[PDB]
């Protein structure tokens, strides 16, 4: 009765149940193997880590059913073949991959009915809007996806490997400067935990900094889990600021402040006056306090002056790709749009592309 | 998507749309501005008898059609709109039907994706209808320039009998 | 009682009452199959666009009845049963553009009276979108009211009666 | 009235056909299939000279629009020339949608020089003041002298400023002197 | 020779220009913005879903290279799709510089259907088989017999296994019946 | 005595002498600022590519002469005083564009001679690179050797002369 939905992120998988608050089942996308612990159970252990959903696209697939099989039984507790499971895709997915992904769950796991949604005009549903670009910050990659009446153009969707693991890694390469030495996996969740309770994004970095190197207020206290308390400066707002000049990571690729604009001026003429006025954020990397301000400051620099610019940023954006799955599959009208195991019985693995 | 269209919203909109030669005294009842709304079961696109506008009393106890049409609208849920606008352009005089999504972000999420979700299956429906305006702030769709700026852009020079 | 004025041209339809100034409903004159959406819809959006008329006769008659009902139902939402509707044409036309017309309008919407005029002539009555202003300018004129086509003058007379009246 | 030549242009077919008290010519029936819309697609071709390029037909309105509200007809082509090779006293700046600006100089005379010099988007048709003088030409020799008077013109693309001028002095270059040409130019002809 | 279309498309630019014995036509010049950056760009872009992310322009030159070497069009897109999606009779393998292999499959004959199907890439210009039909469909109606016969092809984008043959078939498809088309394929045309 | 063939295109440069097959010089036409450098050792390395030609048209006019000096200094190592310079464009080609040409040819190189030919003329020639091998089939012809725009002939004439003669 109750439907699935198991949002296929890059760094964490969200799943649960349709129609609750939040995803019930949350753990990091990793495979552990010795020189296979799935999940959370490689942090905790020597094993060499692997993304199969690194960048978005579904490369790994021998391990992508090992990982839906513990999200299934480890981490929702019920049974897959009883309750109908929705899931989500990254933008320009291969048609490969989104045959592949329906054959294996109706071939391995025999749920009766299924739906593959596309996780830009569900964020963009989420947010009460049907045209405007979506920004797909995850824990990967970072999309800009602009979406007109609920179709996305595919030609001006932008992808960059600027998203918060390579945070994660020069807030751990910056830690260091001062004598915090986080250098093994255990302490990475440590610094993934500081970069998402002190981190937050400035208005004007050069200025942020003067007053940085001068005033003591700003640095914060951290309790490590064996009780040191480590303090942190001006690392708090350095780490944010990667995703608007790259160059701190050392990739040549604009900050997710000029593709964005990069991507608009490439979609119709007509429609770029809705797209500046309807830029919605999502993924977790875009939780940082201070962000929206920031990306309509450099928009406004780089947008013409006549056109205004409205950045909205809901409270939810971190879930919002998985409750516009909860919603979409906890209607009392959508049991019927589900594709049923006859229908691909019939059609075979395409019946996703007709339907979808 | 999910929620289909009942018979009468289909009824309404094609009344509304293809007019007749009719009577002075039927013709005050025709239907100026109609919402439109969600059963108790979310399954059918339903218009509310309570909120609409009359083309008959326009002009008389309604002053301004679109004025007393921002404050009908519930900033608390998501509604749909059929605004039939009478705009006065520098090129010639128009009369054309506008349809208004009205979306606010006070609303609840479930009532945000049933509505933005199911755009498809009501606009599908509604054949022949070309100005589309999309509304989530409520400043932005009670100012008066924004109606005109979508119509016909800066070539709207009057709206609704009266200058800009 | 009022008169419909259908300037259907080759680039624009220009489609109104009569008695009015300006024609209410302008749009271009194309039909966009996915690579159907006529006008307006189909210069906002991945659509091939064709012109069904070519210099002044139409090249197909699906498309063009299919913008006849379109300009009548979703633009102008009226019925072609109750007012007379008013056509106009260039001169030194084909006999077969003209009588499609004619039985376009009186097989397909049952017209009770319409009556094909010339773009110029009109043009030269709003001298005192000049042909829609001298079209409905003349639909007001009371001598000529009763020189419309009629469906009970059509039936016996058959699509050839176009020529001998207008 | 009911006697003159009417010069009737507008998107797609520019047509003229002279009427008499109230008896036409069907004889003398001359059609152009240059229009507006080779007009826009002129200025499209001749605008990717200055750096910015029109290939959709969403953007096409675009130049449509440029078109309608910053093109006009010189009363001779060479004087302006000369007067668009010196100085940019000539050009003029246009707002686009997306928020640039753009230049144009010579292409606001250049695009509708179409309507009397077919041979730019390379059609061997006469202009648009040729054609009238050759119908004229072709009708009764009792009539022309109240045809030479009477040049109705109608449609959109009889809109451009100083094309009503640029019309008569082409007339009374081809007809002859002791006939007094009237372009009669309603500002109701759209 | 004098006669004959030309079917020129470089790195940056697409263009045919229609010539007769030494009288060339410029009103049926197209243009096309479609050539081999544009092959590139989205052969970038559509072997992203095999694994392998080129980003930075340096990379940028080796997707060109395995463009340039192992790239070619298919005589028909629905047989050859057929093909692919059944065994891996298709797939090549690749030496990369710094030492990987890659192995291709669909990506060989789809990047370069962007030439006939520009709707990959997402502009709405009919293909290079359409554009040089529409220029003759532009041009006289007496010199189109000997531009059907005469299709100049040069430019590097012109060198993939296979597409004179396309193109011919192409043009027979459109062109009428008892019409000959000929594409004249020199080895020295980069 | 012999002839140079600068075929400027919009992404390569194809330059060599006249009377041999293939063209000796070939390299992308970008200059990089560092985050100059022209060509091959611009595609070698931290730099922000850019090319200064549009659709034909020389967009800035700094580094199409530094691309000019590039290929003339450090490639052919040869200088434009002694030999004439053939330079090749696209039909319908903004007059600016050609007149800054034969501007930065004879004022920063002065060379003896020089002219703008047509890059499709020249692929047509080819037949019997295309552009480049049609350039230099053509520029070993005797009958064409007349032709050229010389100082002499530049200076009382301006720049201006390339309309007139090409
Ligand atoms: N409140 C927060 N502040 C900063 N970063 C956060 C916060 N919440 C999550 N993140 C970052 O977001 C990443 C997870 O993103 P994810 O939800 O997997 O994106 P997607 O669903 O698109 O794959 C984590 O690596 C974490 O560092
Ligand atoms: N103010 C203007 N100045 C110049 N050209 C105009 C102007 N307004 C409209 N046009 C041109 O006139 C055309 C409209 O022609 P129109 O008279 O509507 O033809 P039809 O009567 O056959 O529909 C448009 O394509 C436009 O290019
Ligand atoms: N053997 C080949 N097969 C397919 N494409 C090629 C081959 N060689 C070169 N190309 C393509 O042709 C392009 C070179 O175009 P070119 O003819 O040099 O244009 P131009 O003449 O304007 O410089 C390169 O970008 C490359 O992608
Ligand atoms: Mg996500
Ligand atoms: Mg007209
Ligand atoms: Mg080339």
């Amino acid at each position: 009765t109750t439907a699935l939905v198991c949002d296929n992120g890059s760094g964490l998988v969200k799943a649960g149940f349709a129609g609750d608050d939040a995803p019930r089942a949350v753990f990091p996308s990793i495979v552990g193997r010795p020189r296979s612990y799935v999940g959370d159970e490689a942090q905790s252990k020597i094993l060499t880590l692997k993304y199969p959903i690194e960048h978005g696209i579904i490369t790994n697939w021998d391990d992508m059913e090992k990982i839906w099989h513990h999200t299934f039984y480890n981490e929702l507790r019920v049974a897959p073949e009883e309750h109908p499971t929705l899931l989500t895709e990254a933008p320009l997915n291969p048609k490969a991959n989104r045959e592949k992904m329906t054959q294996i769950m109706f071939e391995t796991f025999n749920v009766p009915a299924m739906y593959v949604a596309i996780q830009a005009v569900l964020s963009l549903y989420a947010s009460g809007r049907t045209t405007g670009i979506v920004l797909d910050s995850g824990d990967g990659v970072t999309h800009n996806v602009p979406i007109y009446e609920g179709y996305a153009l595919p030609h001006a969707i932008m992808r960059l490997d600027l998203a918060g693991r390579d945070l994660t890694d020069y807030l751990m390469k910056i830690l260091t400067e001062r004598g915090y030495s986080f250098v093994t996996t255990a302490e990475r969740e440590i610094v993934r935990d500081i970069k998402e309770k002190l981190c937050y994004v400035a208005l004007d970095f050069e200025n942020e900094m003067a007053t940085a190197a001068s005033s003591s207020s700003l640095e914060k206290s951290y309790e490590l889990p064996d009780g040191q308390v480590i303090t942190i400066g001006n690392e708090r707002f350095r780490c944010p600021e990667t995703l608007f000049q790259p160059s701190f990571i050392g990739m040549e690729s604009a900050g997710i402040h000029e593709t964005t604009y990069n991507s608009i001026m490439k979609c119709d003429i007509d429609i770029r006056k809705d797209l500046y006025a309807n830029n919605v954020m999502s993924g977790g990397t875009t939780m940082y306090p201070g962000i929206a301000d920031r990306m309509q400051k450099e928009i406004t620099a780089l947008a013409p002056s006549t056109m205004k610019i409205k950045i909205i940023a809901p409270p939810e954006r971190k879930y919002s790709v998985w409750i516009g799955g909860s919603i979409l599959a906890s209607l009392s009208t959508f049991q019927q749009m589900w594709i049923t195991k006859q229908e691909y019985d019939e059609a075979g693995p395409s019946i996703v592309h007709r339907k979808c | 998507s999910g929620v289909a269209v009942s018979d009468g919203v289909i009824k309404v909109f094609n009344d509304m749309k293809v007019r007749k030669s009719s009577t002075p005294e039927e013709v005050k009842k025709r239907k100026k501005a109609v919402l439109f709304c969600l059963s108790e079961d979310k399954k059918n696109i339903i218009l509310e008898e309570g909120k609409e506008i009359l083309v008959g009393d326009v002009g008389q106890t309604v002053d301004d059609p679109y004025a007393t049409f921002v404050k009908m609208l519930p900033d608390k849920d998501c509604r749909y709109a059929l605004y039939d606008a009478t705009y006065e352009t520098k090129e010639s005089k128009k009369e054309d039907l506008v349809f208004i999504f009205w979306a606010p972000e006070s609303a609840p999420l479930k009532s945000k994706m049933i509505y933005a979700s199911s755009k498809d299956a009501i606009k599908k429906k509604l054949t022949g209808i070309k100005h589309e305006l999309q509304a989530n702030c409520y400043e932005e769709v009670k100012d008066r320039c924004t109606l005109a700026e979508k119509l016909g852009g800066s070539a709207v020079i009057s709206l609704e009998g009266k200058p800009l």
